[PDB]
């Protein structure tokens, strides 16, 4: 409780409001406000491996995961479906995965051109610090 | 972690424990200028009563019982009054004082599991006294320790004397 | 002469070897011829004894009361009664007659409510001593004889100079208690019975550490307190035992009403601590949640951690808090006013009125374990400080305070915003 409670979130990057995340041709995107459940994500600490897994409400046997390529994926459930979230400020996120992949973590990282992500794929990326704005993510309602 | 067979235990620790809070309850006098001073006290029923720290599974009469029949049988003893006094003078220069405390026997009881001690039941007997002086020019400021015991000490040394509650 | 005490009920031995003025208490002198000796001996043939009490208010504190209150600061047996007795004895020299004069006693007791800054309640007891002897040369009895007006009524200290000060559970707040130790965590249920009224809750812990101790939301705010000697004499492993003491000695925690606050504590497995929870006012169901704290938050330890969630997007803040003594800590979790960027930023000044203190400023990460304090500025000096620093919008910071000159009750804390 008090922390990420279990429930329905939108999720951003810091780098828009006005942009959410959500899946199209099988990669996640950060898209424009439909207020569909498309958009809408459920949320659910899993007290076994204190960690949280995260489902699509709209497909909700699908969990975000991560591929062999770069990509943050949605899957049916799994070890990568696992999350270890680290909050930064109100409502943003550091999402690492809980399983580290050398010695080291990573995280939903998303690029950006100029503050600008329109068309970018959301992937997993090296983690070190909790300053890379890129790394950064926030999770509403 | 004490080396001993899983069981009870009845045990002594000194004669000479005094209580926490407990100084200056009976007062104290100041006297001056190389004159004596004699407190003393004496034991009806007041002095005579013992406290009880009991347990679960160590009841008070299992306490009182368990140690009477190993050490100095208390209730019987201290119903035929006993007395105690201290005769201290005062230096020439400046005036001193000196309070009275009642000194008591620490008897405890043990559960012993693993040779370690998993629980402990506690009886203060009153024993006699024990007066502390100290020398003071008015304004003279006096530490706290000397007037405040803060947790339960024994003014001797401690002991340790034990025997096996049978079976 | 601030005097911070965390209020409630006190009782002070203010001291040993009072008397009345005016001989109201002499036994009486008398005269040793050179080369005797003579004594003045009070045997207790008879036990019964006189104490002296006087009161602000006889319907709080009647001396039934505030007698108790001296059983629950100092287990005090008897208070109209002693077996404990005394004599003075003294020689004269061979050259000069000698001549001794005696006097009855007393230890001085205060009982004090102290209530917020001020003493709204006190008792004086005045306990039956054992004794002040004066010695003197023999004056010569034609020595001239001065008209003399006698003393206003009232009291002589002969004993040296003491003050010392106990703590108590207020008789009317009840005690609750938990049986079972507390160990890494526990939530505990405020009862039925307590009635939204204040109360205390006695417990104590397994293996000694820090812990975090808030109530459901931060609110309402809490006060915990060591009870003094605990934790000697008897003990069951895994439990709690009643150990038999009310005499306590406050460690950290806020009486203000309505701020929101959660307790950063060290304790020790060999103590028995009791907690102060104050009027609820809620119907609401509260609890108290017991956290074991392995993490950064021991940074905060013997700390009150205030919250302030209520930034305006810039102005001046403030927040007044009952001071800690000198030495001890006040805490305090903000997080800033605006949307967080993380380029972003607004500029912070913390200054404070009154009290010098060391400022150390961390800003909080969380993760499910716990907070973790990153280290952002140290040895910040807090009184009337020109000083600023540009923080994150949206991110979470604590300031820790230790109190370095203490010059009123009150910490006035600033938080002033600029863009």
């Amino acid at each position: 409780r008090t922390f990420l409670p279990n429930g329905n979130y939108n999720i951003k990057s810091i780098f828009s409001g006005s942009l959410y995340l959500s899946p199209v041709s099988g990669s996640l995107t950060f898209s424009n406000e439909s207020s569909a459940n498309n958009q809408k994500w459920n949320v659910e600490y899993m007290a076994e491996n204190r960690c949280f897994k995260i489902s699509n409400v709209a497909e909700p046997n699908k969990y975000l995961s991560y591929d062999n390529f770069g990509f943050i994926s949605l899957d049916s459930l799994s070890n990568r479906c696992y999350w270890f979230p680290i909050k930064i400020a109100v409502n943003t996120y550091i999402m690492l995965s809980l399983n580290k992949v050398n010695e080291l973590d990573y995280a939903w990282d998303i690029y950006d051109t100029n503050e600008n992500i329109l068309s970018q794929p959301l992937l997993l990326l090296p983690n070190f610090d909790i300053y890379n704005s890129n790394q950064m993510f926030k999770l509403e309602k | 972690t004490i080396d001993l067979a899983d069981g009870n235990y009845v045990v002594s620790r000194g004669d000479g424990w005094i209580l926490s809070r407990q100084n200056q309850i009976l007062g104290g006098s100041v006297i001056s200028n190389g004159s004596t001073g004699i407190v003393g006290d004496l034991r009806v029923n007041d002095n005579a009563i013992p406290y009880y720290y009991p347990t679960p599974s160590f009841n008070e009469e299992y306490i009182k019982n368990n140690i009477q029949t190993v050490f100095a049988n208390f209730t019987e003893a201290n119903q035929i009054p006993i007395g105690f006094e201290f005769s201290k003078t005062a230096p020439s220069n400046k005036n001193l004082y000196m309070y009275l405390q009642y000194t008591y026997i620490r008897y405890e009881i043990i559960k012993v599991l693993q040779h370690e001690i998993i629980e402990r039941a506690v009886l203060y007997v009153p024993s006699l006294g024990y007066v502390k002086s100290i020398e003071f020019n008015p304004g003279e400021k006096i530490n706290k320790d000397f007037y405040f015991l803060t947790n339960d000490k024994c003014i001797l040394n401690e002991q340790f004397l034990y025997k096996k509650i049978l079976e | 002469r601030v005097l911070p005490y965390s209020n409630g009920l006190y009782v002070i031995n203010k001291g040993d070897g009072y008397i009345r003025t005016n001989d109201k208490d002499l036994i009486g002198t008398l005269l040793i011829e050179a080369g005797s000796s003579g004594s003045i001996i009070q045997p207790r043939l008879r036990n019964t004894t006189r104490p002296l009490f006087t009161t602000s208010n006889d319907a709080k504190f009647s001396q039934q009361y505030t007698e108790e209150r001296l059983k629950d600061a100092f287990n005090v047996q008897l208070f109209n009664t002693s077996t404990s007795l005394f004599k003075f004895v003294e020689e004269a020299p061979s050259n000069k007659n000698i001549c001794i004069k005696a006097y009855n006693t007393y230890e001085k007791y205060e009982l004090i409510d102290y209530q917020n800054g001020s003493i709204v309640n006190k008792a004086e007891y005045y306990l039956p001593s054992l004794g002040y002897c004066e010695v003197t040369n023999a004056p010569s009895p034609e020595s001239e004889v001065v008209k003399t007006q006698v003393a206003e009524d009232g009291f002589i200290q002969n004993g040296p100079e003491e003050e010392i000060v106990v703590g108590v559970i207020d008789p009317s707040e009840n005690i609750q208690e938990i049986n079972t130790a507390i160990s890494d965590n526990y939530t505990y249920n405020i009862p039925g019975i307590v009635n939204n009224n204040p109360f205390y809750i006695l417990f104590t812990v397994n293996t000694t550490g820090i812990y975090k101790i808030n109530a459901q939301n931060n609110l309402p705010s809490l006060k915990i307190y060591e009870a003094i000697g605990s934790g000697n004499r008897n003990f069951q492993s895994g439990n709690l035992c009643d150990d038999d003491i009310k005499a306590i000695n406050y460690i950290t925690g806020f009486d203000s009403p309505n701020a929101k606050s959660y307790l950063v504590v060290l304790l020790n497995k060999d103590k028995n601590y009791y907690i102060r929870v104050p009027q609820t006012s809620s119907n609401i169901e509260n609890q108290i949640k017991f956290k074991r704290e392995e993490g950064d938050l021991r940074n905060l330890m013997n700390s009150s951690v205030n919250i302030i969630d209520n930034l305006n997007s810039t102005g001046a803040h403030y927040y007044t808090r009952q001071s800690p003594d000198v030495h001890d800590y006040i805490s305090y979790e903000f997080t800033i006013p605006g949307n967080f960027n993380n380029k972003d930023t607004s500029n912070i000044r913390l200054y404070t009125s009154y009290n010098q203190g060391i400022g150390t400023l961390f800003r909080v990460t969380e993760t499910i374990d716990g907070y973790n304090l990153i280290n952002i500025q140290q040895n910040l000096n807090l009184l009337n400080s020109t000083k600023s620093i540009r923080l994150l919008n949206g991110a979470i910071y604590i300031l820790k305070v230790e109190v370095t000159e203490l010059n009123n009750y009150n910490i006035k804390l600033h938080i002033d915003i600029t863009n």
